């Protein structure tokens, strides 16, 4: 029924500007208004303003007159939120939300922005198959190594997506300078290596993509 | 909910959220038109047309209605509320006087205006009756689903807030509500706009002499005489007016019927009114020889009825006519 | 200028009735407050459950119930569950702004303890032609979410080179984590017996690999 | 009856600001010194006669302008009607509606009739008329554009829609008094008040 989903994460050096979109889903766009809140890293849940989807006039918070800019691809049910000359400290995710029921209702997924100064390094993708010897149980574990990248974020699939029960996708760590990600696939042992298993890597930001078939050691 | 002088607000004028403007005892069935300042209705979000949502502080407070009173002379009755605007059946009164109950305190606001309620008809009743025939008054709806009419409704311009015009410890110390535009300086020399999260002074130190203002514009304002204006600019916020008057027919006025008696060319009428009526004729002659009198002490009067005939108004009750050969 | 106070954690028991209570600074809280309770459970992951002090959003069970107790806002569980378990925020509002708590964590008893599943991976061929070698430990499905990683290089402790990421929840409400150690072409080759030692409630599993 | 629709006042805290003449039907504006305006902190302006308050307030058509209003006529003789009922002869029946002026038939029945000019050319109405819902009075109303205030017709709109009017209301704004926001209007009631 109702749905907001939210753009994906960003990386931006300090200085810059991010248009970060929610779409809405299941619900008349227009009699239901727009609550951006911020969930900084430590500090917990702050509202940023509120947007008449109907009129379009946007209410900032005192602490978010002035860079921060609401706005609304109203004809495609989208309300966005730009962070003009991004300060380091604005780093965070970000929310949309519905104001309905004297309160909010929806909550979206949120989209996380990262500012940070650095260069871009594409990811290098390696296939984790396991030891050269026997491994013989009910099931079978592979993984995905997606390693030295920047700036976030990158995307992780198995099989297009069609292979997603059993799946644990590692939350992206910064280690000297770059971030390294990783994921593991659990399958029963009929399976692989008889069918193929495929581990997809976007990284947006370099325009990578990489597709790794887990091959077997031997 | 805009806050604005109330002029007699229980002691002196206060500055009510419920400061009463734009009083219209204008109409008919014992009803007033009014504009609080203060926008009961639904919540601040979207709900239940019976909460009250007033302003204290810079902040709303969208509760509920429990122990609203507007009155007069005599305790009036509402009959439904809608944005600003409230309809209520008074009585007549020298003033109205409004207000609510929060809980912790009466805080009311109230004011002086001319008010009377005449029924449309001859009869000059003081209030409405059970019975009597119905006939076309000037009457405010009941309902909200309502245009025929609207005001403009523009922004606030800034408030003081001296809550804000805190001390740095030896300095002024300005704060803001949500990141909203203060606008500020001192009578010394220091910032001199203020569009500013919590600013300090560096200059002046005294509260008293700074400017603790609240450009807090996203939401819109009724456009009172006790506002002071948005200087910047006419937004927008055009914005209807829910209690439009209407052509209802009232439940009115009726006048105890005559007793007619007869003489030669003359009606003798022993009349016994129960208000003050207003009786008329017309000798339908083009000699018209009219009369009028507003008749509430019971009296027996006199007509001289002519050959081709006279009619008799007793009240609203229907024009009589008379063969008096 | 306003500051909502709640409590920073409460626990509980399945079957419980437990209540969250939201402050106002400025005064008692009332119904022109519209107290907004609000749940995120692991992964960024927000719902809405009451508003307006006490409608509850649709869908959100009926365990759930808002109300004002004195002068502050509560959100009472009758018969919390192991679902339960989140940090629920509370909002009140402030005639043109909102104002958020800090929110309280809740703990609810249930979800019998699971072990960790370990898989430890050798450093990929593609990879050892770049003259770099990564041995990856992935570690999945372990609640209580709290584990200990140690490394053996060679019969010898590892203490350098390696990097274990934070228990994150999963959604079934388990945790994971990896650990990564990161050798050169070279010190691959040259020791010969990798082991990760993974430590969870109590019981102890080690997962070697032999180049 | 007017509506004083007050726009809300200027206050400028240290120094004047001059009004001007907006063309508002009857903008009554006259800037004001010499306040203190208490507005919920106390005053708020940081000076003490520098304070400016510049009142304005135009006269506007009230709500009930549409609904309930007088209405004036300059009345000519026109041509009179009837619903003529003949039952006639054997036909037993027709019930026409039909004119006077001395050439006109109404074929409605199978008869043709002709009737009138009447010689009784007594128009009940006067040459000028007020108008008022069902109420008529033959009243000599001043005329558009002229009426003295607080007599009748202090308020003369062409029409409902029309924006433009004519606001004769003495509408006299006086200084706020004692430092605090409101605005004096002082002004006739409607000669529409009075003439109910």
């Amino acid at each position: 029924q109702i749905q907001l989903v939210q753009s994906g994460r960003e990386v931006k050096n300090p200085g810059e500007t991010v248009k970060i979109s929610c779409k809405a889903s299941g619900y008349t766009f227009t009699e239901y208004p727009m609550l951006w809140v911020k969930q900084a890293p430590g500090k917990g849940f702050r509202w940023m303003g509120l947007i008449y989807t109907n009129t379009g006039e946007p209410t900032y918070a005192e602490e978010f007159k002035g860079r921060f800019v609401f706005s609304l691809e109203i004809s495609a049910s989208t309300a966005y939120l730009q962070i003009n000359n991004l300060t380091n400290e604005d780093t965070a995710t970000y929310f949309c939300v519905r104001d309905y029921f004297i309160s909010l209702d929806y909550w979206g997924q949120g989209t996380t922005l990262t500012v940070s100064s650095a260069k871009t390094t594409a990811p290098s993708v390696y296939p984790l198959a396991p030891v050269c010897g026997g491994t013989t149980g009910s099931s079978v574990t592979l993984g995905c190594l997606v390693k030295g990248y920047f700036p976030e974020p990158v995307t992780l699939t198995w099989n297009s997506g069609s292979l997603s029960s059993g799946v644990h996708t590692f939350p992206a760590l910064l280690q000297s300078g770059l971030y390294t990600l990783s994921s593991s696939v659990t399958v029963t042992s009929n399976t692989w290596p008889s069918q193929t298993i495929t581990c997809n890597v976007a990284h947006p930001a370099s325009s990578t993509k990489v597709d790794k078939k887990i091959e077997s050691r031997r | 909910p805009y806050i604005a002088d109330c002029p007699n607000c229980g002691h002196s004028r206060c500055d009510s959220p419920i400061a009463i403007e734009e009083v219209r005892g204008d109409a008919h069935a014992g009803v007033i038109r009014i504009q609080t300042s203060a926008m009961f209705g639904l919540k601040t979000d979207g709900v239940d047309l019976a909460y009250m949502s007033f302003m204290n502080g810079k902040t709303q407070k969208s509760i509920k209605i429990d122990n609203l009173h507007v009155r007069t002379s005599a305790p009036c009755s509402l009959v439904s509320h809608h944005g600003y605007y409230i309809l209520a059946q008074c009585p007549p009164g020298d003033t109205v006087t409004v207000g609510f109950h929060d809980g912790p305190n009466r805080h009311t606001c109230t004011v002086a205006h001319k008010v009377e309620f005449r029924p449309v008809g001859r009869e000059k009743y003081r209030h409405p009756p059970e019975h009597g025939v119905e006939l076309p008054c000037n009457r405010y709806t009941h309902k909200r689903a309502d245009q025929g009419h609207y005001v403009e409704m523009h922004q606030p311009g800034l408030v003081a807030d001296h809550s804000l015009l805190s001390i740095h410890s030896a300095k002024v110390k300005i704060t803001v509500p949500s990141g909203a535009q203060v606008k500020y300086y001192c009578k010394c020399p220091d910032v001199r706009e203020g569009i500013t999260s919590s600013d300090h002074t560096t200059t002046c130190t005294d509260v008293k002499q700074c400017r603790a203002y609240l450009i807090d514009n996203k939401k819109w304002v009724y456009n009172s005489g006790r506002l002071p204006r948005g200087e910047g600019d006419t937004f927008k916020g055009k914005l209807h007016v829910p209690f439009v008057p209407v052509k209802a027919k009232c439940i009115a006025t009726l006048a105890p019927e005559p007793l007619v008696e007869h003489k030669h060319r003359t009606l003798i009428l022993h009349l016994h009114p129960d208000h003050p009526t207003l009786l008329t004729t017309r000798s339908l002659g083009s000699d018209a020889n009219p009369t009028r009198q507003w008749i509430e002490r019971p009296t027996t009067v006199n007509f001289t009825v002519t050959g081709e005939g006279l009619e008799y108004t007793w009240g609203n009750h229907p024009p009589k006519r008379v063969w008096a050969q | 200028q306003a500051v909502v106070t709640q409590e920073s954690a409460l626990t509980t028991s399945p079957g419980e009735t437990v209540t969250l209570t939201c402050r106002s600074n400025i005064g008692a809280v009332t119904s022109s407050n519209c107290a907004n309770w609000v749940q995120e459970k692991p992964d960024h992951f927000f719902t809405g459950l009451i508003g307006d002090t006490n409608n509850r959003r649709s869908g959100v069970p009926a365990r759930f119930s808002g109300s004002l107790i004195g002068d502050k806002a509560a959100l009472t569980i009758t018969g919390a569950q192991t679902e339960d378990e989140a940090i629920y925020f509370c909002a009140l509002w402030y005639n043109n702004l909102w104002v958020f708590g800090g929110g309280t964590k809740l703990t609810v008893l249930g979800q019998p303890k699971s072990s960790p599943s370990v898989t430890l991976f050798p450093p990929s061929s593609e990879e050892l032609e770049t003259n770099k070698a990564t041995l990856v430990c992935t570690i999945t499905d372990f609640y209580p979410g709290v584990v200990t990683v140690d490394w053996k290089v060679d019969g010898t402790p590892v203490t350098q080179g390696m990097e274990t990421t934070q228990p994150s929840k999963q959604s079934n409400n388990k945790y994971m984590a990896s650990s990564y150690l990161t050798l050169t072409a070279r010190a691959w080759e040259r020791h010969s017996s990798y082991s990760c030692q993974v430590t969870h409630e109590g019981h102890t599993v080690e997962k070697s690999l032999s180049r | 009856k007017y509506k004083t629709k007050v726009p809300s006042p200027v206050v400028k805290c240290c120094g004047a600001t001059q009004c001007t003449s907006k063309p508002h039907p009857d903008y009554q504006c006259q800037v004001f010194t010499g306040v203190y305006p208490f507005m919920w902190g106390g005053a708020y302006c940081f000076c003490d006669t520098e304070n400016t308050q510049m009142s304005e307030a135009y006269v506007e058509r009230s709500e009930e302008c549409s609904i309930d209003h007088a209405k004036a006529y300059k009345v000519h003789t026109g041509t009179v009607q009837a619903m003529v009922n003949i039952t006639y002869g054997s036909v037993s029946w027709r019930s026409a509606d039909v004119y006077v002026n001395g050439e006109t038939p109404a074929k409605i029945g199978d008869a043709k009739l002709i009737i009138g000019p009447l010689s009784s050319a007594w128009s009940p109405f006067d040459n000028k008329v007020v108008v008022y819902g069902h109420e008529v009075y033959n009243y000599d109303f001043p005329e558009y554009g002229t009426g003295k205030a607080g007599s009748f017709g202090d308020l003369q709109s062409r029409t409902s829609t029309s924006n433009d009017l004519y606001a004769n209301t003495n509408l006299k704004l006086q200084r706020p008094q004692a430092g605090i926001v409101h605005t004096p209007f002082t002004q006739a009631p409607s000669g529409f008040e009075r003439w109910k």
